[PDB]
């Protein structure tokens, strides 16, 4: 009957079937073993805990990110995150539907293949396939032009598509957003005197970085008013009963995604990248790329995006041409509103990879 | 066979006849004999021999040419037509309640025609067994046993009354004891009988009449024994389950001279009720009986549930008329209901959180009426009650220099399980004394020898499954060892009596069944006493021990693996799926621990003996004969059981069984309506399969 | 079959088969020798008096409390201590229970050793196990978090436990309270 749509998140995993309301299940992806010698004697304990147990538990396990850089660490590890996915959150066994996958915008080859191969024997599923994630923002926000952003911790990436063909050459893969501001947001606030060396204690940078942090409009001009007696002080309350007052680095750190210059390397930023990839495109198409940049990715649910965006991109644009940027509410489920919308319709029905087919073909099915 | 028609699957009738034009491995290409353009797939499993000519049926089902289940099914579909309820399949006996009165066969002519005569000298009837039990014990020196299993209504209680009577007007010659069961019938219903989802009038205990034989061969008294009375539906009940009936019987039924007294409100007042269904039986009389303050939410919003054979309001009427018969006096009927008001406002006291200072846990504010107004059913005071719900006070004296008596507080967990501890204690109680009181009106003569009837509720099995039919099929899964103990003896006394043969067959044994269930710290209710022990109890850790340690076994999968797809919802820290004689039943774990984790500290196993009342002080024994008086304290047994409280209990029944003989009589509904002629194949089919029938079909492989 | 719970305290030695009620004996840890010329000749008297005893004859003898600081003094004073307990208290053999005998949190290397060897040579025990003292005290109250504050003569102590686990870096053991006090 149905097919399921779950998202190999960069975060983040999301599950839910099909259509038609939003994804069932959220957790953070990681595995997490007790750290500590047993004294309680149960025994009563598990192997590994997946999320979101995992993190009900902080402080006592060794927390492992299965998906780092932009791949994932090893099957492992990996099939057990699946297993938790499907049986603890879903109820209901892979080989009941065809399923449909997401991945990270060029990705290494032969780890889709690798992927793609051992998922079918692992769970042994009647049909495959695996869908892009900037392209599936597409679908979501219902254009039939413009350049797709699936921005992740830690991927971003950067596809140009035109009605409603996609552009080989011309699509961007940038290793920066979003896990490099976290571990930016650990290196400034260590920066005011608050240490937070274990990776447990990690996942709290994560959630000011979620909850307090905000972009500013004219970097110079509200740094100036920062650096004036004016307080930008929120007052955060911490799990121990801390607390601990953040201003400057509140704003800091999300502007860390224009001129990583910050951290020094050579990469260019989100300005510029948007504009580099227009500027390979064919000359007649530029003119309708503008007004259909639109972003996505829960990375991107920062305030003051897309406005500091677009007036400057707008400075860096040729003058007398309307850019108008589109942001949509949500943006952390809108790869998974992609997936929803086309697994679920005709014609594609009938472009699944198929157990036969797959059988048949072997892992060269791939492309 | 090849070409002679087979039995088909058929929807509503469950077998249909067909010839198989295609075969396969293991799939068949059937096509039906009355419905022949529908030609099917069927599996080896669905395709069944059948006998030659249809024109026929059998009296001994021994004289079958093709003897299968599916031609058992067909002897039954014929037999019913031809006002034949009484089947012989083997040392088996099959009775099928016609719902109406047939002509003729329960007569006193009747009863002379059988008399004395031997199976295989007269066709198939219920007083073939019932004379051929008289037969098999003065003669063998064997004492008998009637088993008689099967769904409620299905004639377990029609064909036991009948032996009762066959028992005293042929072989006792009076001797009153046969209607002394009748007079008392809606008095023991009440206490016993509750409401489950495939049963709407179950009795719930193990109801064992014992018939007192002498050395003279007379019949000399009758005993009532009783065994196995479900403990945790006195206080917790599912989605549209009931408690006893006469927790409703008395809610709905009680009069206004009496509710006063006894300070009764509607069902949603009452904790230990409000949680299942409070919508009572009636008729189209007395649902203009039952009055305004009487009725519960539920009953205001959806009235009396439907039934033609129960009336909740006039059975609490006709149960004191009932009390006037047996042998109750008017004086002790009024304290017969303030111990069960009491139980009632028992379970409205409720324990919040500590204070501030030594811990603990304390009474709520609204809770203080809730024990008042208890205390003066159950005869406490209101000020030493509060503490003993409360505290566990144990010695500093016990094996050294003597001491003093020192107090340690019981949790808020530990509280709430001690006071359904002893609603658990305190009905259980005065059920042996109701039991003992009416066993005091008839006491036997003398002893010697007995036939008696072990009735007993069938194999229940509901859409979701709980701890209160894990233990009934537990108990049903070890009367099947029983059952197939004694047939593979018979067969063996049999051969070499009649000369047929040396011939033995492997016997279908179920001790990797049992060893699954019962062990020496090794089963599933090994564990389940475990985790009533541990620091912090949970849900979670009582399901994933069974698949840790008793992973190997073949008998138990994880619930996502069910052939059943309703059951594939559940995960696996949450249930389990059990193969059994009938089948396998799923359980789920949700409340599991929770019905078993009961306690009962004993400064409040000694504050309830103590009693400022005199019929309460008579409950918690021991009679007056060889008296001997209950200790002060005690420590030792803090936990004490209920889920080996309740196999313990059972294993002083399976011993008793073991020293009689055996007379298994299968009783099989035939509709859900209760309706002369009707027939479901939905619904027989079924029994025969939950019944263990087939597997003593499938122990039969002697083609004598 | 019924294993046998013998606590090592520095009080108050508490002796009781596992469970469910309350210590059979308790007695302070003394062993007293008599320091007074003889003169009534029954003889009548002991090389070394136990407590209960050891605390009816008070003024005629020199207490010696074995366990000092947390440490016992020497094995010849605690296997007289041993023989007391399991004897004229507990009554059974010791080749009957397994044993399970009690500790002091963080306490010196090789005193569990030389315990346990000495034990076993001794007495002729068929299986034991050492468990602390502050770890059992959170299985009293049922909780399975939270920091454990245990203090008894003559050795208090501070042990953290999260969920079941106790944190070996986190643990802090004074020798304060309360033979000092
Ligand atoms: N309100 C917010 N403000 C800033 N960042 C956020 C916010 N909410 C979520 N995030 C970040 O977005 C990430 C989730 O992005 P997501 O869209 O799941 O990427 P992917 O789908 O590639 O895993 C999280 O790691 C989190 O740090
Ligand atoms: N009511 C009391 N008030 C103060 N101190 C007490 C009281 N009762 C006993 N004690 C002290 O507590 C000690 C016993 O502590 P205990 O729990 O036996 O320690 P351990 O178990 O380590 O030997 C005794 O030495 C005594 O001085
Ligand atoms: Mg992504
Ligand atoms: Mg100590």
């Amino acid at each position: 009957t149905t097919a399921l749509v779950c998202d190999n998140g960069s975060g983040l995993v999301k599950a839910g079937f099909a259509g038609d309301d939003a994804p069932r299940a959220v957790f953070p992806s990681i595995v997490g073993r007790p750290r500590h010698q047993g004294v309680m004697v149960g025994m009563g304990q598990k192997d590994s805990y997946v999320g979101d147990e995992a993190q009900s538990k902080r402080g006592i396990l060794t927390l492992k990110y299965p998906i780092e850089h932009g791949i994932i660490t090893n099957w492992d590890d990996m099939e057990k995150i699946w297993h938790h996915t499907f049986y603890n959150e879903l109820r209901v066994a892979p080989e009941e539907h065809p399923t449909l996958l997401t991945e990270a915008p060029l990705n290494p080859k032969a780890n889709r293949e690798k992927m793609t191969q051992i998922m079918f024997e692992t769970f042994n599923v009647p049909a495959m396939y695996v869908a892009i994630q900037a392209v599936l923002s597409l679908y979501a926000s219902g254009r039939t032009t413009g350049i797709v952003l699936d921005s992740g911790d830690g991927v971003t990436h950067n596809v140009p598509i035109y009605e409603g063909y996609a552009l080989p050459h011309a699509i961007m893969r940038l290793d920066l957003a979003g896990r490099d501001l976290t571990d930016y947001l650990m290196k400034i606030l260590t920066e005011r005197g608050y240490s937070f060396v274990t990776t447990a204690e990690r996942e709290i940078v994560r959630d000011i970085k979620e909850k307090l942090c905000y972009v500013a409009l004219d970097f110079e001009n509200e740094m100036a008013t920062a650096a004036s007696s004016s307080s930008l002080e929120k007052s955060y309350e911490l799990p121990d009963g801390q607390v601990i007052t953040i201003g400057n680095e509140r704003f800091r750190c999300p502007e860390t995604l224009f001129q990583p210059s910050f951290i020094g390397m050579e990469s260019a930023g989100i300005h510029e990248t948007t504009y580099n990839s227009i500027m390979k495109c064919d000359i007649d198409i530029r003119k309708d790329l503008y007004a259909n940049n639109v972003m996505s990715g829960g990375t991107t649910m920062y305030p003051g995006i897309a406005d500091r965006m677009q007036k400057e991109i707008t400075a860096l644009a040729p003058s007398t041409m309307k850019i108008k940027i589109i942001a949509p509410p949500e943006r952390k489920y809108s790869v998974w509103i992609g997936g929803s919308i086309l697994a679920s319709l005709s014609t594609f029905q009938q472009m699944w990879i198929t157990k036969q087919e797959y059988d048949e073909a072997g892992p060269s099915i791939v492309h | 066979e090849d070409g002679k028609p087979v039995w088909a699957p058929h929807p509503t009738d469950g077998f249909q006849v067909g010839n198989i034009v295609d075969i396969g491995p293991d799939s068949l290409t059937i096509e039906p004999l009355n419905q022949k353009g529908k030609t099917f797939l069927a599996l080896i499993n669905q395709v069944f021999p059948a006998e030659e000519d249809s024109k026929k049926d059998v009296e001994d089902n021994c004289s079958l040419m093709y003897l299968n289940e599916a031609t058992l099914l067909h002897n039954i579909k014929v037999r019913y037509s031809k006002d034949r309820i009484y089947t012989y399949v083997a040392n088996i006996l099959i009775a099928v309640n016609p719902y109406f009165d047939i002509p003729k066969i329960y007569s006193s002519e009747t009863i002379k025609s059988y008399q004395g005569k031997s199976l295989g000298t007269m066709p198939p009837h219920v007083f073939a067994i019932a004379d051929k039990a008289f037969r098999d014990m003065k003669v063998l020196k064997l004492s008998q046993s009637i088993i008689v299993s099967g769904e409620s209504g299905a004639g377990k209680t029609e064909n036991t009354k009948f032996v009762l009577r066959y028992l005293t007007e042929s072989y006792g010659t009076g001797q009153d004891i046969d209607d002394r069961i009748v007079e008392a019938n809606p008095l023991l219903e009440a206490f016993g009988n509750a409401k489950t989802v495939r049963n709407n009038n179950s009795s719930r205990f193990g109801k064992f009449v014992e018939i007192h034989f002498n050395e003279k061969s007379s019949v000399v008294g009758g005993f009532v024994s009783h065994y196995l009375l479900e403990k945790s539906r006195i206080c917790v009940q599912g989605k549209e389950e009931r408690n006893y009936h006469i927790f409703y019987r008395l809610c709905a039924g009680a009069s206004e001279d009496i509710r006063e007294r006894l300070h009764l409100s509607s069902p949603d007042n009452f904790r230990y009720l409000n949680r299942g269904c409070t919508r009572y039986f009636a008729n189209k009389e007395t649902d203009k009986q039952i009055l305004q303050n009487r009725k519960s939410p539920e009953y205001l919003k959806a009235g009396s549930l439907k039934d033609p054979l129960l009336d909740d309001h006039g059975d609490f009427i006709r149960m004191c008329t009932a009390m006037k018969k047996i042998g109750l006096d008017d004086e002790e009927k009024l304290d017969l209901f303030r111990v069960v008001a009491g139980v009632l406002h028992l379970g409205n006291i409720d324990f919040e959180e500590a204070g501030s200072t030594s811990g603990g846990c304390n009474l709520k504010n609204k809770s203080t009426q809730a024990l008042e107004y208890c205390a003066e059913l159950l005869g406490l005071d209101q000020d030493d009650l509060r503490v003993s719900l409360t505290t566990r006070v144990m010695l500093t004296t016990a094996g050294g220099a003597k001491g003093t008596v020192i107090k340690v507080p019981l949790k808020v967990e530990q509280a709430n399980n001690a006071r359904d501890a002893l609603a658990k204690t305190v009905y259980s109680h005065l059920f042996d004394h109701v039991v003992n009181r009416v066993n005091q009106c008839f006491p036997f003569e003398t002893s010697s020898y007995f036939i008696g009837v072990l009735d007993i509720a069938g194999f229940e099995y509901f859409e979701h499954n709980s701890f209160e039919q894990f233990c009934i099929n537990y108990c049903n899964e070890k009367l099947q060892q029983f059952f197939n103990e004694r047939i593979l003896k018979e067969e063996q006394e049999l051969y070499q009596k009649e000369g047929l043969g040396v011939n033995e067959v492997h016997y279908v044994d179920n001790q990797d069944c049992i060893d699954l269930i019962e062990a020496r710290l090794v089963g599933i209710l090994d564990i389940l006493d475990e985790e009533n022990r541990l620091p912090q109890p949970s849900d979670q850790h009582f399901t994933s021990a069974v698949h840790q340690k008793h992973k190997d076994h073949f008998r138990l999968s994880i619930p996502r693996k069910s052939k059943l797809a309703i059951h594939r919802n559940i995960r696996d820290d949450e249930g389990f799926i059990i193969r059994h004689f009938a089948g396998a039943v799923c359980y789920e774990t949700t409340q599991f621990v929770e019905k078993n984790n009961d306690a009962l500290h004993m400064s409040l196993e000694s504050l309830i003996c103590e009693s400022r009342d005199k019929f309460i002080r008579e409950l918690f024994e021991s009679s007056t004969n060889n008296n001997k008086d209950t200790k002060q304290k005690a420590g030792k047994l803090s936990f004490i059981s209920v889920g080996n409280k309740f196999k313990t209990q059972l294993n002083l029944l399976l011993d008793k069984l073991r020293s009689t003989g055996a007379s298994f009589i299968r009783c099989i509904k035939p509709n859900l309506k209760m309706t002369s002629h009707h027939f479901e194949g939905a619904q027989i089919l079924s029994q025969l399969q939950c019944s263990g029938m087939v597997s003593v079909l499938d122990l039969m492989q002697g083609g004598f």
